[PDB]
């Protein structure tokens, strides 16, 4: 089967691993626990094919920054997880953005811009504007919650479309 | 079922630094080297952790010094990332191979030349560790 090689990447406590691990295993993990770097693997069916998804999930933490290089030369799609209620970490989207580019010295990497914990009741990053910022880069914008599954799917599934 | 079920609790007390209830689990026949879904070991999160003691128990039982996790780090690889200096001795006390690759090649030097952990660069030298290793796009430690 066809392998992709997915990376997740995002601010501390956006819920990077609380996605990763609910597409893997189906549940949500309510506890922190800071991420260095962590893989795993699905074999999954999207439009009807089977394929293996090799997942990297990533540090938020500013003081793994400098493994950063090494997942993006390897990475073939990036999903760009952003929290709702977490202005700064919507704003590192770009950070992210601009790395990912230098390194693989393109501006058309498959990436996926991610607003997760959209149960939440209030939020501070309004969805006209992430619809707006994805529609600069010219990718798609999923709203997901690792905590009631919605969207899980549709988000890993996207950034697999996009890295075909 | 419950062999299974004492391997999810051993990964918990491991992470959870719980240094007695690692001990009674091994006693209930738990496995040393179970994984879990991001394929790492008790070990690895001992090693993670810096929980020295739990590392120690877990090598006087069997515990694999050099399984790897799925991204293909071993327990050395965590411990040199966060420059854990007495865990980096002790797996290496232990027969941990010092130039061990991950999936991409980087060795522990690699991880703790590019954290700035310098102590860890300097006991891994000390140990056999290899400065010209190169990763799988030609990169060294430096
Ligand atoms: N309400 C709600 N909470 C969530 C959601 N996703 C994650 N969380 C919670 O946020 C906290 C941090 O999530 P986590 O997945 O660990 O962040 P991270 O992005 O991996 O952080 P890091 O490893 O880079 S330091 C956890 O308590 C988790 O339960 C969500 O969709 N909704
Ligand atoms: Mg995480």
């Amino acid at each position: 089967m066809t392998e992709y090689k997915l990376v997740v990447v995002g601010a501390v406590g956006v819920g990077k691993s609380a996605l990763t691990i609910q597409l893997i295993q189906n549940h949500f993990v309510d506890e922190y626990d800071p991420t260095i770097e962590d893989s795993y693997r699905k074999q999954v069916v999207i439009d009807g094919e089977t394929c293996l998804l090799d997942i990297l999930d990533t540090a938020g933490q500013e003081e793994y920054s400098a493994m950063r290089d090494q997942y993006m030369r390897t990475g073939e799609g990036f999903l760009c997880v952003f929290a709702i209620n977490n202005t700064k970490s919507f704003e590192d989207i770009h950070h992210y953005r601009e790395q990912i580019k230098r390194v693989k010295d393109s501006e058309d990497v498959p990436m996926v811009l991610v607003g997760n914990k959209c149960d939440l009741p209030s939020r501070t990053v309004d969805t006209k504007q992430a619809q707006d910022l994805a529609r600069s880069y010219g990718i798609p914008f999923i709203e997901t919650s690792a905590k009631t599954r919605q969207g899980v799917d549709d988000a890993f599934y996207t950034l697999v479309r996009e890295i075909r | 079922g419950r062999h299974m079920d004492l391997g999810k609790k051993l990964l918990e007390a491991a992470r959870a630094g719980q240094d007695d209830e690692v001990r009674i689990l091994m006693a209930n026949g738990a496995d040393v080297n179970a994984n879990d879904s991001a394929g790492h070991t008790p070990l690895h999160l001992a090693a993670k952790r810096g929980h020295l003691e739990i590392v120690e128990v877990l090598l006087k039982h069997g515990a694999d010094v050099n399984a790897m996790d799925n991204t293909g780090f071993t327990p050395l690889h965590l411990a040199a990332l966060r420059g854990h200096l007495e865990i980096v001795e002790v797996l290496l006390k232990n027969g941990a191979d010092v130039n061990a690759q991950d999936r991409t090649g980087r060795t522990p030097l690699h991880l703790a030349a590019k954290l700035g952990h310098l102590e860890i660069v300097e006991v891994l030298l000390k140990n056999g560790a290899d400065v010209n290793a190169q990763d799988k796009f030609g990169k060294t430690a430096f």
